[PDB]
């Protein structure tokens, strides 16, 4: 929620913290409801390389198990 | 890119129509563990023929 208020953020995160006074599930559409608004802003189409590079970072080691890896 | 390099033993197998049945063992040379050797000698008095 720092980030979120960090970012520009100010109605949302007043709906999202006047929920937790009382945790309740009838109140909790809303936060469904805004689940949903976050999706219908559009697609972040950026370049090819740069959307690899999102999976394309490995850091592979000779510190990892390998108890674990042949029971693997 | 270093990929790592994982190795487990694979304990390579077979099936019984792939068993090769044994090939018998003809002799080579007759297995010596002990040979000759040309020495000195020496004759009591410790000195050399």
């Amino acid at each position: 929620l720092d980030n979120m208020r960090k970012a520009g953020l100010t109605d949302i995160p007043k709906m999202i913290q006047d929920w937790l006074v009382d945790c309740s599930i009838e109140k909790f559409p809303l936060m469904a409801k805004i689940y949903s608004w976050s999706f219908h802003v559009g697609f972040r189409k950026q370049k090819m390389l740069d959307a690899a590079l999102d999976q394309l970072k490995t850091e592979y080691t000779e510190d990892v198990d390998d108890e674990m890896y042949r029971e693997y | 890119k270093t990929i790592p390099t994982f190795e487990p033993k694979e304990s390579i197998l077979k099936k019984l129509e792939d068993i090769k049945p044994e090939q018998v063992k003809k002799q080579t040379k007759l297995f010596r563990i002990f040979e000759p050797r040309q020495l000195p000698v020496y004759r009591a008095n410790g000195e050399k023929e």
